[PDB]
């Protein structure tokens, strides 16, 4: 039961804060911003904590890929098909802040290859990586719906702030058959 | 001999070009090289006038307009280009056009103008200044005309 | 000529063998009216069709009498003389003549020559004069403005005895001319781009400044 | 209240000791957290202005290292795209650093990253350690603003931070132009 | 050498006389070779367009006339082609063939022509429900279900989608029916995404016609 | 498979197609507006044509390695496979080929087997020898590379339309930047 999304585009600062609950509306817009840099800052500071045991000897390049969940979307735009995709892919972010569990929520992180994040805020509390590989691909078919409506947009300057309500609708329609 | 010509729609040329048969390869004598272009303006009129009716093929109209012993014969194609040319005696005759050879002829020309008119930087208004398009023309005038 | 548009086709050579039939047939009855009417039209308009013996021809037929006869009292393209170049020559060392000196914030970083004479000293006025047409003429002699005249003119007598100024066929032949100084102008920058030119001892027609491409290139004094 | 069209990092970057946080504390929105120096390298200020009628949103991140912040330090200007170079008119070993300031910035930061530079604490006239006129020809050759800035004299620093807006939008600035229907029945022709 | 050389009029040409050149477009055919392509580049060079028209205009009319012109380059092209195309019945293409496509002379023709082949060749699927509103004198409107090039292109005006007004407007000028095409929206349907291009005639072509 | 029938399923079924007549026309209408626009200068309109290319990519690359994800390439090898054999593979159906591998690895060519940009094209006779027609490409290609962390510099050296059989697209790998996120 995902409740909210916000993504970063690749050096800090909030561009979509489209919150999915039904009537909160507790949080103020300013503050979401220092939200969004302060993830952006703590993912940063989290890289160079890896244990020693761990720093010079990872040996575990075979949990990196993440299995196919079939149906996680719906029942499209430039991708066509039932589904965004069939086969599994590969982390890309190893050694950064991939979630932050608590009592009343969940943070999931999706860090893109270029550097863009998206978060998702989930009110739902799955043994801890069951919920990454549920969060990983929903999050990547938000990823693809913002390539096709964010991306190939005229009226977008690079990394600014999003106002579309073709991407905006598409991931309601997205999140509201996922719950 | 032969005298053909492509027209467009602002009624100015982007192909002319003259077909001896190696008889009298001077061409039409002195007078009607003058006269072409104005007879061909004329029977421009007439293709027109045509190219709006009803009434089976129309694109080639056959002959058109006649003048002294000159066999006008016309073929429209879909921008409004008019593809026009006059046939003469061989100095003395009562010269007649062939029914399918100067359809087919028509055909291919078509052929060469619509693939010569796709490449961007060719301009309607502009000729058809192509060394290779007069090359394949008149090796085609060879094979069919005569 | 109203059925074609030569004043909705563009048949040029279809319009000049029109042309070419008018201004036959206007000299054919005793009208040296309209032929100098269409020689200009023909050889300011269809310019670059006529090859060189067909325009030699017409110009020493059909327009040469159109000048005798005083049928024609301007000239035919504006675009002559693309360049209008102007400087002062140093015959002495520099020292000789020098021009007159005429006597807690916040910094940001992120935010053509005016031509000067002293009151005599030698000028030079070289001016480019392009003929588009197969035939050579001859200019006869050349002259400023109003607003600027009686100011930095060019001498009538150096200009006299340097004589006609015969111009090739295709070429952008230059003349250079002397010109003289005789009033002061304070502080008040005048433009130079009038440019009166006599050709073919016809009246004085004013001619403008065109560079290659349309751009009005002027300088001032 | 998401009504700004646009978002601007700058990096309010400087030396330590420098009096930065009492110079960005005059000019705030000063809400929310506070006190984040230290919980990473940064806070934030930030502030919604009017730039002929585009509102454009600044962020003041400060960043902070002291001895131990060496590279999370540098990968906060990953894509800033204004520089506050801030330092003191009281001690030249401040203003030594300025280049060495610059050079990280240029290295790191967007290429051509728009950069100003204030002298906090213009006020006291008894340890005057670094001229004016030195300090605006180090100004003149790097093509970056400069200003001095004080309690007393004040207005001059938020004019320079308004000036500096307006001179990074004509540069990460697209043009942006503003960009009958036949009612009634209808009649099908399709074959 | 050979060429026309317009200045000097028609050259003589002897019919006996023959060496042709490679010139790479005359030779190579044109009959369907397929090589259909993934829609993302079509999208990108669309939305790159667009933002450089954005740039180079200064107002709504110079977008407008701006994109018009450059969709008026494509119908040109088309009009000749595509029914040079529909005239083959199932090496040079000429000798395949050996009657046309007539001439689609009538108004309700090449409008037909564009509903149903056009349509079908651009965004491979035939468009639905071409009208003509019975009201004010000729209001002719070809609308679609959702446009495929300017689907990306969010925001409740329609201006980005003048590419395909454009290519209306070539095709039906070159055909000798003048226009002043615009597009227009309407939801009516449920589909929101629906877009009307309104081609209104000419006065010439209403004389013509009748 | 590594990336041949990766690529080949990518295009098979999950892809939205679209005739590619349409895309050229496109791309002519676009490139013969900008020779009367900028009055012929073709050196200027290439410039252009490459700032074309660097806007394209700049967005295109999270298209792609979003539609596929590939895992990030390490050295020159397995990034130029890709490029050839998926990268173009995805967006049109041509499958360049590579060549030329300098001696310290540091350059190698693309061979464009077919040039869908350039399907009906012929350049006027006095511009046979400054305009790069296709450099859109090289534009994208650099863009991508460049927002990839893998900063080089792409060229043409020799084109289908001008003279030479064989049609060239040099990329040259300058420095790997170091600066590609924290752990990407
Ligand atoms: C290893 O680091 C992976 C690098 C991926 C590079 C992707 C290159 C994309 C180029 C495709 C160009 C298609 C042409 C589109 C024209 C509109």
């Amino acid at each position: 039961a995902i409740e909210t999304i916000l993504v970063i585009n690749k050096s800090g600062g909030l561009i979509y804060q489209r919150n999915f609950t039904n009537d909160e509306q507790k949080l103020n817009s300013n503050e979401y911003l220092i939200l969004a840099s302060t993830l952006h800052g703590v993912f940063a500071i989290a890289s160079q904590l890896t244990p020693k045991a761990l720093q010079l000897t990872q040996q575990t390049n075979i949990e990196n890929t993440i299995p196919y969940i079939p149906y996680v979307g719906m029942s499209l735009g430039s991708f066509k098909g039932d589904d965004f995709f069939k086969e599994p892919f590969t982390n890309w972010n190893k050694s950064g802040l991939r979630q932050l569990c608590t009592d009343q929520f969940t943070m999931f992180i999706y860090q893109t290859l270029t550097g863009l994040k998206f978060v998702a805020i989930s009110s739902s509390v799955s043994t801890s990586n069951l919920a990454i590989q549920i969060a990983d691909n929903f999050l990547r078919k938000v990823y693809c719906l913002y390539s096709d409506y964010v991306m190939k947009d005229p009226s977008y300057s690079m990394e600014m702030p999003i106002r579309s309500n073709l991407f905006d609708e598409k991931v309601k329609k997205m999140v509201e058959n996922l719950q | 001999p032969q005298y053909f010509a492509i027209i467009g729609k602002k009624d100015n040329p982007v192909y002319e070009i003259e077909f001896t048969n190696a008889e009298n390869p001077q061409g039409f004598p002195q007078d009607l090289k003058e006269l072409n272009p104005f007879i061909l303006h004329a029977s421009l009129d007439i293709v027109e006038d045509l190219q709006w009716q009803i009434n089976t093929d129309n694109c080639y109209l056959g002959k058109v307009d006649h003048f002294y012993g000159l066999a006008i014969t016309a073929y429209i194609s879909y921008s409004g280009m008019k593809f026009v040319m006059i046939h003469g005696n061989s100095a003395n005759s009562s010269v007649v056009i062939d029914d399918n050879n100067m359809r087919s002829f028509y055909q291919e020309v078509h052929e060469l103008y619509v693939k010569t008119l796709m490449n961007p930087f060719y301009k309607i208004t502009d000729p058809i200044r192509s060394p290779a398009f007069d090359s394949r023309v008149r090796t085609l005038a060879r094979k069919h005309l005569s | 000529i109203e059925l074609l548009n030569i004043n909705q086709s563009t048949w040029l050579i279809l319009q000049k063998k029109i042309l070419q039939l008018c201004i036959k047939v206007s000299r054919k009855i005793n009208d040296f009216e309209y032929v100098a009417k269409f020689s200009s039209i023909l050889i300011t308009k269809y310019t670059h069709l006529l090859n060189q013996s067909e325009q030699d021809a017409l110009f020493k037929e059909y327009i040469q009498p159109s000048i005798t006869n005083e049928s024609i009292t301007s000239y035919w393209d504006p675009f002559i003389l693309r360049e209008v170049v102007i400087n002062r020559i140093l015959d002495s060392d520099p020292t000789s003549n020098e021009i007159p000196l005429e006597s807690q914030e916040v910094f940001n970083p992120f935010k053509v020559p005016i031509l000067v004479f002293l009151v005599g000293d030698k000028a030079e006025f070289t001016c480019r004069v392009q003929n588009p047409f197969k035939f050579d003429f001859t200019i006869n002699d050349i002259q400023l403005d109003e607003e600027i005249s009686e100011f930095c003119e060019i001498d009538r007598k150096a200009v006299s005895y340097s004589g006609p100024y015969n111009v090739k066929a295709e070429s952008i032949r230059s003349i250079t001319l002397p010109l003289i100084i005789k009033k002061p102008t304070y502080k008040k920058i005048y433009e130079i781009s009038c440019l009166k030119i006599s050709i073919l001892k016809l009246p004085l027609q004013k001619f403008d400044i065109i560079n290659d491409s349309c751009i009005y290139g002027k300088l001032k004094i | 209240g998401y009504d700004y069209d646009y978002l601007f990092k700058i990096v309010l970057i400087g030396d330590s000791g420098v009096g930065k946080s009492n110079l960005l504390s005059r000019f705030t929105t000063d809400e929310f957290n506070i006190e984040s120096k230290s919980t990473i390298g940064v806070e934030f200020a930030t502030r919604t202005i009017e730039v002929e009628n585009k509102k454009i949103k600044a962020q003041i991140w400060d960043t902070a290292g002291q001895e131990r912040y060496r590279a999370i330090t540098s990968a906060y200007y990953r894509g800033a795209v204004g520089a506050l170079i801030v330092y003191d008119i009281s001690k030249s070993s401040s203003y030594e650093n300025c280049n060495h300031w610059l050079t990280e910035l240029r290295e790191n930061a967007d290429d051509n990253v728009a950069v100003g530079l204030i002298g906090n604490k213009s006020d006291l006239a008894h340890l005057r350690a670094v001229p004016t006129d030195e300090a605006k020809n180090f100004a003149m050759e790097n093509q970056m603003l400069f200003t001095e800035t004080s309690a007393l004299n004040s207005d001059n620093v938020d004019k320079a931070f308004r000036e500096l807006i307006v001179a990074i939008f004509q540069m990460v600035s697209k043009h942006q132009v503003d960009l009958g229907a036949p009612k009634g029945p209808t009649i099908s022709l399709t074959p | 050498s050979d060429g026309y050389e317009y200045t000097v009029g028609p050259k003589q040409a002897i019919t006996s006389e023959t060496t042709y050149i490679p010139s790479r477009i005359y030779s190579e055919s044109l009959l369907f070779k397929r090589q259909e392509a993934s829609l993302s580049a079509m999208a990108f060079l669309f939305q790159e367009m667009i933002s450089q028209l954005h740039r180079t205009c200064k107002t709504a009319g110079d977008f407008e006339t701006k994109l018009s012109d450059y969709g008026h380059n494509i119908g040109i092209r088309l009009l000749e082609l595509l029914n040079f195309r529909a005239s083959v019945s199932p090496e040079s293409l000429s000798n395949y063939i050996t009657k046309m496509r007539r001439r689609d002379l009538k108004i309700l023709d090449i409008l037909q022509f564009i509903h149903g082949t056009l349509w079908s060749y651009l965004f491979n699927h035939v468009s639905d429900d071409l009208v003509k509103s019975s009201e004010r004198d000729n209001e002719y409107m070809i609308v679609d279900n959702f446009p495929t090039l300017t689907q990306f292109i969010p925001g409740e005006n329609v201006s980005c989608e003048y590419f395909v007004c454009g290519i209306i407007k070539g095709f039906l000028f070159n055909a000798g029916f003048p226009c002043g095409v615009t597009a227009h929206r309407m939801p009516q349907g449920g589909h929101s995404q629906r877009t009307v291009y309104l081609i209104q005639f000419d006065r010439q072509v209403l004389d013509r016609e009748g | 498979r590594s990336l041949k029938a990766m690529g080949e399923e990518i295009w098979k079924n999950k892809t939205e197609k679209i005739n590619t007549e349409l895309f050229t026309l496109t791309y002519g209408s676009i490139v013969a507006q900008l020779c009367q626009d900028y009055e012929r200068d073709f050196n200027k309109v290439n410039d252009h044509l490459y700032s074309m290319g660097y806007n394209i990519g700049c967005r295109l690359i999270e298209d792609f390695l979003a539609r596929t994800a590939l895992p990030r390439c390490e050295n020159l090898v397995k990034t130029s496979e890709v490029l050839s054999k998926c990268a173009f593979k995805i967006f049109l159906n041509i499958t360049p080929n590579i060549t030329n591998w300098s001696h310290n690895k540091d350059t190698f060519s693309l061979i464009l087997d077919e040039n869908p940009l350039a399907d009906f094209v012929e350049l006027p006779m006095d511009a046979m020898k400054s305009l790069w027609y296709s450099n859109i490409l090289c534009g994208v290609l650099k863009g991508s590379l460049e927002m990839v962390q893998l900063d080089c510099d792409v060229w043409f050296v020799s084109d289908i339309l001008r003279g030479d059989s064989q049609t060239e697209i040099k990329v040259k790998l300058n420095r790997i930047l170091k600066d590609e996120i924290p752990i990407g």
